[PDB]
DNA sequence: TCTTATAAATAGT
DNA sequence: ACTATTTATAAG
DNA sequence: TCTTATAAATAGT
DNA sequence: ACTATTTATAA
């Protein structure tokens, strides 16, 4: 059904929605990617201090570390008001 | 009542008059010595104390010349080695020829956290 | 969409803008769904074809980098080479 | 940090006592010089004070015995003197060839007189 | 006449008198001193106060200085003894 | 005669003699007419003997101090007086 | 400078 | 690890 | 050392 | 100053 963004109170739905929307996210990424010829990097923690990352590594943070300009950054707050 | 006294008497103080003034002309002589003694050590002592000075003085410049070449030989080490750091950034920037490059970080996270304390 | 076309580089410039804006928007949602339904910080780097940045974070950017910067274990991480390797496996 | 200072160091010490010792060399030129002087004037004074003595002397000794033959030129007059009255008493006494000697005295009454108060 | 031998208390015969016995006694030395070969003084003071001597003068006297020996000598009362 | 007796007893006793009796005439002119009178006898063997009349010193030192013109007779003064008879 | 045919992704049966 | 709904995605 | 003849000396008439 | 007394000296 079409649910609700709201935190799962399961831990086995939680766990496992967790990973396919993860690995969907990484596919979306993964087609942005290669489609527009564009290098994206994602990081992710999740609610057990787990690290899953995700590189279209070193390249693109590095890259990060060089570029002080005005640029679009959005937060879940913007994802609301959008 | 003299018979040769009034010449010989008046002869007497002419020669003490003489004697008195041998005695000025030696203790004169003997200042005159003394002190050309004196002129003459004090140019020997300035000679020597030149000869002390002008070796202390090198000695200290090229200790001081040793100090700085010390200062050289630290800020020379510290800045190869903060631009040695630097060139290990450029074996993980570019390229391994696309090997397994793009996976993990190790010490770029060090790069990344100096570049975000810096928000300021 | 329509029609399915391949995982290739669009060589038209209009179509590569504005098929990057959609898709990019599109992946900024989908990751909001899972930092929010499964309480997980994402952080998200996106650097277009012209070299300019577009980020995104769950809850704070620098925050999150710091922690990342600050965790040092084993771990899964991913490549678009990853991807191929792993999708067709059917 | 002791390069030639141990060396040249131990140096100056034995400069300034070659220094000091030709000091006592010249003062002690000085007090012969000196002495020999006092005495050279020493004897001088003493030959000139020896020719004026030797002179007062034989003034002073010439003039003492010009004393003396004068007491002789007196005491000679003196005694030639009390025997010239006694001369006289002769030509009195003895003979006048009788012309007219025993008449009365002149003369005698002195002698007389002196023989008649010595009556003690 | 006889007289006692004292002052005569006059004037013209003590002068008279005196006058001839003093020759007299003048004549007495001349007999002895021609006589016995001897030499005589005589030295008279009268009452006035003149001298009257005589000699056999400046011998006799000189000759009176010179001896100093016990002698034989009168005086008035030795001629009354 | 009043000549030098040339026996040596008889000019002895008679210069006695004439000798006492001399001085008894000067004795009586001594005291009657009261004058002083001094007379001094060497005989012809030096010998003397004198006489006075109050004292002899006293006498001889008044002649002395008397210079003034005065009579005095000598040997040759009396017989040049007596033989004037 | 955007509005509807079809994939594209996802939650219970 | 799957069928029946949602959800995007691409050319008019 | 002596005792009596004569000068020797002197005082009033 | 002469004529008596009185001393004074050699037998």
């Amino acid at each position: 059904k079409k649910i609700q963004i709201t935190r799962i109170m399961d831990e086995r739905n939680r766990q496992v929605t967790f990973t396919k929307r993860k690995f969907g996210l990484m596919k979306k990424a993964y087609e942005l990617s290669v489609l527009c010829d564009c290098e994206i990097a994602l990081i992710i923690f999740n609610s057990s201090n787990k690290l899953f990352q995700y590189a279209s590594m070193d390249k693109v943070l590095l890259k990060y570390t060089e570029y002080n300009e005005p640029h679009e950054s959005r937060t879940n707050s913007d994802i609301v008001e959008a | 009542p003299a018979l040769r006294e009034q010449q010989l008497q008046q002869e007497l103080l002419a020669l003490k008059q003489k004697q008195q003034i041998q005695r000025q002309i030696l203790i004169a002589e003997f200042q005159r010595q003394h002190e050309q003694l004196s002129r003459q050590h004090e140019a020997q002592l300035h000679e020597h104390i030149k000869q002390q000075q002008e070796m202390l003085a090198m000695k200290h410049q090229q200790e001081l010349l040793e100090h700085q070449r010390k200062l050289e030989r630290h800020r020379q080490e510290q800045e190869l080695e903060k631009q040695h750091r630097e060139q290990k950034l450029q074996q993980l920037k570019n390229k391994e020829k696309g090997k397994e490059s793009a996976v993990a970080s190790t010490e770029v996270k060090m790069k990344l956290q100096e570049f975000v304390l810096n928000k300021k």
